[PDB]
């Protein structure tokens, strides 16, 4: 007859608890294990893998293959205007919301780390050109000229044999963590591209080419708070 | 580093512009061990006869081509002694190396994605019924995708979902390589055996599916060659078979 | 506490929530030949 | 529980090293760090990827089944085939991997409520419920007072209302070496039958009933089951499902959109 | 918990050894292994015969008795002679051995329900039940308020409704060295009396009743008893019973069929 | 007064559980054991024994 | 647990030392002791400042929320944004510091009562309640039978009436290094939006509902939540709030009086 | 089956008690601490600070 | 745990569910004279 | 007792109610230059 006193919180079911429970099947023998290649252990490994980003999310292209194609041209017209522009925020920006990084980010409410974006030039081997890609830290309006975009984190890409260049955002934030949802207190910056030089092609070559972008997380990325994804809904019984 | 040479059996493949080969998940294919074995018999292990390159039919990459898919290992039947052993054997194990060839000049542009999706499941266009097995596999010609929604007792071949109900751009998680006409003309992928059970029947189970989808459309000017062929070559490796009986006519 | 099992069966145990092991090299770097970041890829 | 990598100081550099340039046709993801392309200071990072693990991600209960049985023909008991493809919330999470091994920790919640009628005057004692798991191939009861209810060998749980919810643990009970969520094959060897993962799913049925024989007026009850996977191992990560689910049996879908439409290519909200 | 035997490699052989040939008139079962007649590889078997043991096979509760008693003459209490030949589910399992020693772990489930009447307005407190085991030769109560109910020496259990089911453990209480399930003899020495196993069964009776004296309206209760054998030992295995049971007292049966009819000798479905 | 917290799954009866229970008969003395020939310990021993198979299961 | 300082003996003194004289414009508080200006004996003080600590001061439950939900549209469930600026009793205590780190130990008390109606004859079983904490950005239920209630990832607690009150513990879940009770800034970078501490408060919502589907007659329930901070650390002490609170969102106030009026400067009551 | 006897005072909620309780969020990682100047530890430190006294509390 | 008895009586103990002992020779081979598989039975 | 933790998490612990540490010098004496009580302030 050991004297015991019950404490508040007894006889309750909490989803996030670890308690021992009696086994329904006693002394069951399981099948021997086998080595299956490709064992994932953490969910950040999937985030690190590169995925294509639907930059051209304009109307009429969200249900086709043209959403991933960033068109480039060779001309004298509109050489002072941005090629593309979007928000750096991975959580809610439509451009990169549904990517592999975004999908895993929508199961969490906090995030931190750095993100890297690479660009592939899908054009003729004889074509050559240069491009300027810049990241503007938050605190000012979106840049409207290349003079405004050359005062931030920028890299000059020379198209050639390598055919790919990587841009890294170096985690400039006031706090240690940011919020996946849109909140004015914590927000990222903007990504913009500009023409360093025009694209020159020899006679007999296609005039227009395409560029594709890939986004992935760095080795210092982490997520702390756990929530449910907002991309799934069940109206009725299946 | 561009040049590479692969020799298997009595066949040899030579390439002058290519990238480093991709091993599936970092594990080279090998033979089953005694501890992981479950069967009780002496496996037959042909080496030269059933492990060599087999060149499939080629296809033409037109400007409006949406893509193609193949469902191995059934596509490898009736070719050589690999298919013949399949008919007489209830169980089998094998590994494969996939080489895809597509060449063009310096005045042509375009990009291709070559990816192997393990245990890919295809849904029907009509959600309330199922499709015959002919739609998934024909064993002679590649099945083509489409750029619009289709109807009937067929798979949903829309390139947007790729027939699996997932984003087309997220397929890079699986082992893959890219074929950019400006840089390379050949892609090689080595895949190990991946299955829940150590051995399974080849005819009724489709281990993996090879999908080629053009992200960048092919474009060229007048005077250039308009017939660009795409050829796929696969070579089985470490073939093993258990269980001998009468041949299965299928 | 936290390391005492009151049940003989192995399934009648708490979840392993304090294990941290990672291997991103399986997917990020599946190439057969080694690639150096400083050196050119091709 | 180790932390993430720290940042190393960098300075101006002019040389033939090209960390930024790479080739994406090889199939390799670049390992460039922010220090490689910018001038950075030295910071010590103590952040840990402790909640991103598969075990912690899957370690939370989710609803899998819901049904109603009444006390006053076939409405007095409920029959459920044990499958994890009936609730979208848990189905999406478990379809990110091809093969998985795990041990479930099932729990149930049972509630009862009197039905609205003209006459409601009644006094009833406490209620008791029985839950029986029939192994595959076992006899299935056809009546509330059938002979299968005496569980000589099958497991059973009796839970009087008012107490804590019942909980049980089940080990790995798959014939193969793992649970195959996606199966690309046909049941028959002639490439016929049922195509999908239904062939490999051979889990048994579950039966719930009221122990009390009768009540002066009708009473209805509802049972909810929650599953928590533990000691979990995963293989072959898969992309998330974009399109909403249509039917539990198959993976049929409708054409959807990759991302939400924007006004233009250079439109920043 | 050892595993089963592994398989050893074999090769072609031509010699005078004849493992396959044997004689079945000797009464010995052949010990031929698959390696002896075929060419086999080497495999390591980790399968264990852990759930085929008698203790694990018998280690599961089964229903043995069911009756109803009411609260408002002889219907207020129930009388049961303790025997294991009343439920077919457990009778078939325990008739595979001639002699057995075991210790039971009895438990009971008690439920109550109001009876359907014209007037049902009543308010009643919780109910209590008493279970008394009368040793062989002891006085048997004849009324609900009889004097035998005060258990000076006999065991008793009181269980208020709403709590966990009661459980008790009983040791080996047989006069002989084991429980004789099958007895081929007569009670009297003149080869007369009752033929069967009823003579050796001398277990006592069980009595259940309501502690509460009366209720404004009739209430009925049902008690179910489950037995789990533990620390079990078995002797003389017996073939399983083919024909369905007819009467609890004896082993009388009707002529049945060995197997299901097929179309022909060479008919494969 | 040791503080304890009840866990889900209490006050339930599961058929396949092993728990200690109070004994109804305290200090009972059992009869001494005797050696009875033919003690089965596993149910696979009965399976190994040869049995006749009704191959000709045709009607009649 | 040390005691306060003891008193030291003093005697008559005539010298140039001036402990009493000081300057208050320096911003320093004088450290004069009673022995310095008077003749005192020697006493040993055992008094300890053990209950004046911040941890003990904050270590007591206080009510933070109260609402009603009914069982019979939007009245069947309650929604609460987790904030500590709704009850004056705890708001005044927690506004004495600018930044604080603490871990709460929440508990709930749930009571139910039948509503007064013309017809009150009903018999109902025990009631069960569910409490779900939606993380920030998560989907919010819009109906009692909505799909968000199956907590695949969100935490939940089920409490049957009649048992002990439920209790849970929550760790430090702030993005920053501490909880900023007072924030002197604007949400937007253009000095617009909402001014106050509401911008930094990003805590999630709470949902309570009835598990039982329906009752013959309406029943209403009330839930009260209590918070106890533990493992607490405080910074930047602040003067107590004089004026009574007006609105939870902001710190708006009305002009009040410093002290109670007296009759005259030399008026002793 | 350890025999236990409940004591008076069980199943009650007292405001001034210290008991362990299960955590809602398992294995959560908190943000690293930072040194914030001006850490109060006892409430008598605030009392020691000098404050102005409204001696002339007359009407008006 | 799993090896502690809280009751004096021996019947008040858990079942022995981790014992594996076999002897198929009693029924499979009841012959008095030894028989060799390789050698002829008669 | 009083020093045994039955839960792995650190937040699932009792409050620290037996700690007594003080530092009134932060507020009472914030001056840079030392001031002696016996000596004149200025
Ligand atoms: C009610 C008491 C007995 C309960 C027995 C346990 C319930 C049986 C469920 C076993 C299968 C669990 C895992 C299957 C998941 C899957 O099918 O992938
Ligand atoms: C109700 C409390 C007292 C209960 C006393 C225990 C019940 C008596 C049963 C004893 C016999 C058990 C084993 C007999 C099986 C058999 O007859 O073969
Ligand atoms: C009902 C079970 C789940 C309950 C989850 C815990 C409740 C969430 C509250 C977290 C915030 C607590 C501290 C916030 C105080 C503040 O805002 O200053």
């Amino acid at each position: 007859g050991v004297p015991v006193l019950n404490t508040p919180g007894s006889t309750q079911f909490l989803t996030s608890d670890d308690f021992q429970s009696p086994s329904a099947m006693p002394q069951f023998d399981e099948t021997p294990e086998m080595h299956i290649p490709g064992e994932v252990r953490n969910l950040m490994e999937m985030a690190e893998v590169d995925s294509v980003v639907p930059v051209n999310n304009i109307t009429g292209k969200t249900k086709s293959m043209e959403a991933y194609q960033i068109a480039v041209g060779t001309g004298n017209t509109d050489k002072t205007k941005p090629i593309f522009s979007f928000q750096m925020d991975p959580g809610y920006s439509s451009v990169l919301k549904r990517t592999l990084l975004g999908e895993m980010l929508n199961y969490y409410a906090h995030w931190s780390g750095s993100v890297k974006l690479t660009f592939l030039f899908c054009g003729s081997a004889m074509a050559t050109g240069k491009l300027l890609i810049s990241y503007s830290p938050p605190g000012a309006s979106v840049p409207s000229s290349r003079k405004d975009a050359m005062l931030g984190t920028h890299i000059i890409w020379d198209i050639g044999l390598q055919s790919s260049c990587v841009l890294c955002v170096p985690w400039i934030s006031q706090s240690h963590y940011r919020m996946v949802q849109q909140d004015p207190y914590t927000s990222a910056g903007y990504i913009t591209c500009w023409y360093q030089t025009n694209i020159v092609v020899p006679p007999g070559a296609p005039t227009s080419c395409d560029v594709l972008c890939f986004a992935s997380a760095c080795n210092d990325f982490s997520v702390r708070l756990l929530r449910d994804t907002p991309f799934m809904a069940q109206p009725g019984k299946l | 580093d561009r040049v590479r040479s692969m020799t298997l059996g009595n066949s040899t493949i030579t390439t002058q512009e290519s990238a480093n080969v991709v091993v599936g998940y970092g594990e080279w294919p090998s033979y089953l061990s005694d501890k992981e074995a479950t069967a009780e018999d002496q496996p037959t292990q042909p080496d030269v006869a059933t492990c060599r390159f087999y060149t499939l039919e080629s296809v033409q990459w037109e400007k409006s081509s949406p893509g193609w898919w193949w469902k191995f290992p059934e596509a490898l039947k009736n070719m050589g002694l690999f298919g013949q052993n399949m008919h007489y054997h209830y169980l089998g194990r094998a590994g494969y190396t996939i080489h895809v060839q597509c060449n063009a000049s310096k005045f042509h542009q375009g990009c291709l994605l070559v990816v192997c999706v393990p245990e890919a499941e295809m849904g029907c266009a009509d959600t309330s019924t199922t499709f015959p097995a002919t739609e998934l596999t024909t064993e002679e010609e590649p099945h083509v995708f489409t750029s619009d929604s289709i109807t009937g007792k067929k798979v949903q071949a829309a390139v947007c979902n790729a027939g699996m109900g997932v984003g087309v751009g997220n397929l890079t998680i699986f082992p893959h390589q890219w074929i950019n006409l400006r840089t390379n003309n050949s892609a090689t992928i080595v895949m190990p055996y991946i299955n829940s059970v150590p051995m399974d029947n080849m005819f009724r189970h489709y281990n993996f599916t090879l999908m080629i989808i053009p992200f960048a459309p092919l474009n060229f000017n007048e005077g250039a060659t308009a017939y660009v062929p795409v050829t796929v070559t696969i070579a089985p490796m470490y073939a093993e078979y258990n269980g001998l009986r009468l041949a299965s006519t299928q | 506490y936290t390391n005492i099992n009151f049940y003989k069966d192995a399934a009648s145990s708490a979840s392993n929530r304090q294990e941290l092991q990672q291997d991103p090299g399986k997917f990020t770097d599946p190439v057969k030949d080694l690639m150096v970041k400083t050196l050119p890829a091709l | 529980d180790r932390t993430v990598a720290n940042t190393q100081p960098s300075g101006p550099s002019n040389s033939k090293e090209i960390p930024a340039l790479t080739a994406v046709e090889t199939g390799h993801t670049s390992q460039v760090d922010p220090s490689d392309t910018l001038q950075t200071r030295h910071v010590v990072n103590f952040h840990s990827r402790s909640e991103s693990t598969v075990e912690n991600f899957m370690g939370r209960a989710a609803c899998v089944f819901m049904d109603q049985y009444k006390l006053n023909s076939t409405d007095n008991f409920a029959v459920w085939t044990i499958n994890v493809r009936e609730m979208a919330q848990l189905r999406r999470k478990c379809e990110l991997f091809t093969y998985m091994r795990f041990d479930i920790e099932m729990t149930m919640v049972i509630t009862s409520c009197q039905d609205q009628g003209t006459q409601l005057e009644q006094d009833m004692p406490v209620l008791t419920h029985q839950i029986m798991y029939v192994p595959p191939g076992g006899p299935i009861p056809a009546k509330v007072d059938s002979y299968e209810w005496q569980t000589s060998t099958n497991p059973s749980v009796f839970w009087t209302e008012g107490n804590a919810p019942a909980r049980m643990s089940i080990p790995f009970i798959s014939v193969g070496n793992a649970y195959s969520l996606f199966y690309d094959g046909w049941s028959h060897f002639t490439q016929d039958g049922t195509y999908g993962y239904t062939t490999l799913n051979a889990m048994g049925k579950l039966f719930v009933r009221h122990v009390n024989k009768s009540s002066p007026h009708q009473i209805t009850s509802t049972i909810r089951v929650y599953f928590k996977p533990k000691h979990i191992k995963a293989w072959v990560p898969r992309p998330p499902r974009l399109c909403p689910y249509i039917n539990k049996g198959d993976v049929n879908f409708v054409v959807t959109e990759v991302t939400d439409a924007r006004k233009s290519i250079t439109d920043t909200p």
